[PDB]
């Protein structure tokens, strides 16, 4: 019918390699191709949740514009190689991984100490290079999930503990196209090819479903349309140690704040009756007391109690 | 690198002195992020001397402009090299070349 | 030599290609040169001048 | 100088750090006023953190 | 400028020419739907005051 | 905390008329107020099920380009007028109406016979005008159901027009992102939509219909 329109299914996965996948959703009616398409790729590319290396710990070195002995990078340089490591953790929200190396040769990701929570998805990943026999490298490397991009600059630490900027998107690029489905007895129905290519850290129909509850979650809002004072100031006038006299002067005028007593003038309250210079002068003493004056102007005051 | 360039990047590159060129041939002895010790050849020798050039990098010093001058090594252990070859390139070069 | 050299990547000979927007995934009405050129950062930052 | 294609012909673009220099005397009559300061070196203060 | 130029010039033969619309809204429409040409030349019913 | 996102919380509405209506909402993700936009306004556009006009045919014409005399405007002007009308049909997807007049005057959208299952949205829209007493105008209109925009052209017996058929009750829908700031967070999205309806339903019963077909499509991948 007019009001009847064919929901989408997933229909196949294609994993092409580790890294490169390919989903078909099937079938598409008039136009939903590209509306479902253009929505999906923004979602994946922009919110997608991922781990990342966030600090590192090296036993001998103070900060990232120095060397090590018997090693050919550059601390900046194994900060960069760090940078792109691709981890997927199973039980956690963050994690600290070790590195111990010695003796000439590559130190790569399938060094690091094993974990049982922790997989390594390319363990050919090259950190750094020894030199020489007689050297060795141990470092300390905190992982931790996320989504976005969060440099290290927008979020003390003892010296030698370096950060890293964080990239915890997963998802390196994506691609769609519509084409013609072949259906039973119809020829105005489409279907839609998701070519996804990511690190090898997330499953690609995890993060179809995931995108489309993002979506869902958001679409709910349209689905359903429609439409400090300082503490001193609060305080109560006979926590002033005001006589008798003043105090007696103070409560026939109605004031039982600091807030209240503080906006009135030295005129007002000497034109007051009962009330002396010499009251005048103590209340001003007292008021100095705390660093207040009379004369000062407040807006919005009794304070909404 | 430029990936389009004109052919006079490598003069630029070497005629500065920014980077660390051998002045004699042999093979890489030491290589580090710091220094580099070359095994100079028997035939380029001289007499009654250890055949042995060290050359010290130049790692994150400022400049008149406040930037940063830093060398880093091209060469790994053990590979042969000839009188002027480049060792370590300097700011702004790469493998040799200008790369501004 | 320039459309060869592009002929041996297996690249439009013209230098020009589709782009569609990211915003609403329509595509541009006119092919658009894209390629790849050198720049360069000068010493001119606006931490230096507010 | 940058543009704004999304500006009003009355309006321009001025960052917030320019702006808290430039109405410094301003913010602190407006701290005073309205009793979040109680004296001159209070809403210095508070202005010095950027609370 | 150029916007403005190249969204008020017209094609001889471009899609949707030919079609009589009931105003400017229809025409929007009908461009924003890929239904006609931004250059195609139709009849459109307009209202103007002086 | 990484599945979580912000929703709005400020949802305003401004009725400028009773067919058209703004609709602002903030804060937003970065990003999503295109993306929201851009859905909602295709869909909007191109599939939204109504009633419309698809044909005509006229007595006394034969074609297009043909001659009615003692009416005012012509043919083709009919046909405009006959294509901005707004009905509602809820008995079947196909009804035939009957329009006969005499006399001078404005001939408009009352004067079509009365029917149990149709309804006129607006009764003074004019259909055309009688000049001469003596001039009398008979015709057949072909009401269905379906959705978006057909151009006439697509679909190319004797004396029977074709009307372009605009089966959605949206006549307008625009929208546009601009900048706002939790106090925090200050490159966030604010969205603002402006839509203007044909009178069969009102503007914000469109946008939910549009988000609620939306929602639909997703439910086999949603959790």
């Amino acid at each position: 019918s007019v009001t009847e329109f064919l929901k989408p299914r997933l229909v196949d996965i294609e994993q092409v390699s580790s890294t490169h996948a390919k989903v078909t959703l099937e079938p598409l009616e008039r136009g939903f191709g590209h509306t479902l398409g253009n929505a999906l790729r923004r979602i994946l590319l922009s919110s997608m949740p991922g781990c990342a290396v966030t600090e590192v710990e090296i036993d001998g070195v103070l900060h990232e514009y120095s060397t090590k002995e018997g090693v050919q990078e550059d601390i900046l340089e194994i900060l960069l190689n760090l940078k792109g490591l691709a981890v997927r953790v199973q039980g956690k929200d963050e994690v600290i991984l070790t590195l111990n190396k010695s003796g000439i040769g590559p130190v790569t990701a399938a060094d690091i100490t094993h974990d049982g929570d922790v997989e390594i998805v390319k363990p050919q990943h090259v950190i750094c290079h020894l030199t020489d026999e007689n050297a060795s490298i141990s470092m300390r490397i905190k992982v931790q999930r996320g989504r976005g991009y969060v440099p290290a600059s927008t979020r003390e630490r003892p010296i030698g503990r370096l950060l890293v900027d964080a990239c915890y998107s997963p998802v390196e690029r994506i691609a769609y196209n519509v084409e013609a489905a072949r259906v039973e007895q119809r020829t105005d129905l489409d279907k839609l090819v998701i070519e996804m290519e990511t690190n090898g850290t997330i499953d690609p129909e995890e993060a179809i479903r995931r995108a489309a509850t993002i979506l869902a979650e958001q679409l709910e809002a349209f689905v359903d349309l429609r439409d400090e004072f300082d503490p001193i100031l609060l305080r109560p006038v006979d926590d002033l140690e005001l006589t008798v006299r003043s105090a007696n002067c103070l409560k026939a005028e109605a004031i039982h704040y600091i807030g209240d007593l503080v906006q009135r003038t030295e005129v007002e309250l000497l034109k007051t009756p009962n009330l002396g210079k010499k009251s005048l002068t103590e209340i001003k003493d007292v008021l100095a007391s705390r660093g207040l004056s009379l004369g000062m102007r407040l807006e919005n005051w009794p304070p909404a109690s | 690198k430029p990936l389009v360039g004109t052919g006079m990047e490598r003069a630029v590159a070497v005629d500065s002195g920014v980077t660390a060129v051998a002045k004699r041939g042999g093979v890489v002895q030491y290589v580090d992020a710091s220094r580099i010790v070359i095994k100079v050849n028997e035939d380029e020798m001289y007499p009654g001397e250890a055949g042995i050039d060290i050359y010290n990098l130049t790692k994150y010093t400022r400049s008149n402009q406040n930037t940063c001058i830093n060398q880093m090594p091209c060469v790994s252990l053990g590979e042969p090299v000839e009188r002027g070859d480049v060792l370590a390139d300097g700011p702004s070069t790469d493998l040799g070349e200008l790369a501004l | 030599e320039i459309k060869e050299l592009l002929k041996l990547g297996d690249l439009p000979t013209s230098g020009q290609i589709r782009l569609y927007d990211g915003r609403t995934g329509e595509q541009f009405e006119r092919p658009v040169t894209v390629g790849y050129m050198y720049m360069l950062k000068l010493n001119h930052l606006v931490d230096d001048k507010m | 100088i940058t543009v704004g294609p999304y500006l009003r012909l009355h309006q321009c673009g001025l960052p917030k750090k320019m702006a808290l220099e430039l109405f410094k005397p301003f913010i602190y009559g407006k701290l005073e006023l309205r009793g979040l300061a109680t004296t001159i070196k209070a809403a210095k203060k508070m202005v010095e953190r950027e609370e | 400028v150029l916007g403005l130029y190249y969204m008020t010039r017209d094609c001889v033969n471009a899609k949707g020419e030919g079609m009589v619309l009931t105003g400017p809204k229809e025409a929007e429409r009908l461009y924003r739907s890929g239904l006609a040409s931004l250059h195609a030349r139709v009849k459109v019913r307009i209202t103007e005051y002086e």
